[PDB]
């Protein structure tokens, strides 16, 4: 399963 | 066996034509098992291998919401990166993401990966310690400071040591023989006269899994490295791979040449000849 | 900005046998950026029913795609792959050879 998104660059 | 799981994201900006296109694919070893495309009629994670289809609707719903959120995050990252590099707001740019885990036969984490490229150049990567970053340049140091302050490495480490390892183990249990047992190549040698004096011997490996293979031509049991034409390993389209190696030989000397095949699926290395 | 010229291989899924259903493959790899046009041609004409793999990439970030169609090879029918990319000053046309 994919990683939850976190902060933008 | 040792195994890997990887997610590959590609975001491509298209200023004036709407939000960037986001595409994700997931692999276990050399087997693609999921995809997501932001430009699909109704974007959602979709199965691409039979053994993942048994995952329940909560799996597909959670993952779909994750990709939708990541597409919006990559859109923000693309806007920030063109700012960091002082680039035109008119141009199309690429953000690629690659992450996942390598595990041993006991299913323990050997290595975590979490890294990015901007317009095909390495930008930032989570180090093997899963605690620190390597930034390519002063733009990537802006991202590094932002991610250090937000404790991003902790959130990435938790995934790579937890969900990544645990879900890879589950896929391997469900995949069973498709993922655990190598599929040896079907092999044969073909002969193609060029003239009365030269012929091509071509050694074929077809339908093998995984993609790693070695094909060599030998003359009297000595490797013909400098004289072998070797094509890049290529997908058959049915999840298996193909490769061939060719050597040009004097007509009537074919019997001195043997093709040697090394693949994890073979009981032992194969020696083939024109026959 | 990084631009990488595509590698192209054109080949069948199974060894070709005239009159037997097969798949015609055009594998494009090692390219950047991802924007690319790939057509399969039968006797010089665009084949309409062509599918492709989901966009993925290699550890050096270069993209790869498989374009494919179901086909029944014959003696006379000529097949090719035509590729357009920013790195190519003209379309690259690779003919299918059943022996490669």
């Amino acid at each position: 399963e994919p990683r939850s998104p976190s902060h933008s660059m | 066996g040792s195994h890997s799981m990887r997610y590959f994201y590609t975001s491509v900006s298209r200023p004036g034509r709407g939000e960037p296109r986001f595409i994700s694919v997931g692999y276990v070893d050399d087997t693609q098992f999921v995809r997501f495309d932001s430009d699909a009629a109704s974007p959602r994670e979709e199965p691409r291998a039979p053994w993942i289809e048994q995952e329940g609707p909560e799996y597909w719903d959670r993952n779909t919401q994750i990709y939708k959120a990541q597409a919006q995050t990559d859109r923000e990252s693309l806007r920030n990166l063109r700012g960091y590099y002082n680039q035109s707001e008119a141009g199309s740019h690429t953000l690629q993401s690659m992450y996942g885990c390598d595990v041993g036969p006991d299913g323990r984490l050997l290595r975590g990966h979490d890294q990015y490229a901007y317009d095909g150049k390495d930008y930032i990567a989570l180090n093997e310690d899963l605690r620190s970053w390597t930034a390519a340049d002063t733009a990537a140091q802006i991202t590094q400071r932002k991610w250090e302050a937000a404790r991003e490495a902790e959130q990435r480490r938790a995934y790579l040591e937890g969900e990544c390892v645990e879900w890879l183990r589950r896929y391997l249990e469900n995949g069973k023989d498709k993922l655990e047992r190598a599929d040896p190549p079907k092999t044969h040698v073909t002969h193609h006269p060029i003239s009365d004096h030269e012929a091509t011997l071509r050694c074929w490996a077809l339908g093998f899994y995984p993609a790693e293979i070695t094909l060599t031509w030998q003359r009297d049991g000595e490797d013909q490295t400098q004289d072998t034409e070797l094509v890049e390993t290529r997908p058959a389209g049915d999840r298996t791979f193909q490769k061939w190696a060719a050597v040009v030989v004097p007509s009537g000397e074919e019997q001195r040449y043997t093709c040697h095949v090394q693949h994890e699926g073979l009981p032992k290395p194969l020696t083939l000849r024109w026959e | 900005m990084i631009q990488r010229t595509p590698k192209i291989q054109v080949y069948s899924r199974h060894p070709a046998e005239n009159g037997k259903s097969n798949f015609l493959n055009c594998y494009v790899s090692g390219f950047h950026p991802s924007d690319i046009e790939v057509d399969l041609l039968k006797n010089g004409e665009r084949i309409e029913k062509v599918e492709h793999s989901d966009l993925s990439f290699s550890k050096d970030w270069s993209f790869y795609l498989l374009y494919y169609t179901e086909f029944t090879p014959t003696e006379k029918d000529e097949y090719a792959c035509r590729v357009n990319h920013v790195t190519l000053s003209q379309p690259k046309i690779v003919k299918w050879d059943r022996d490669m």
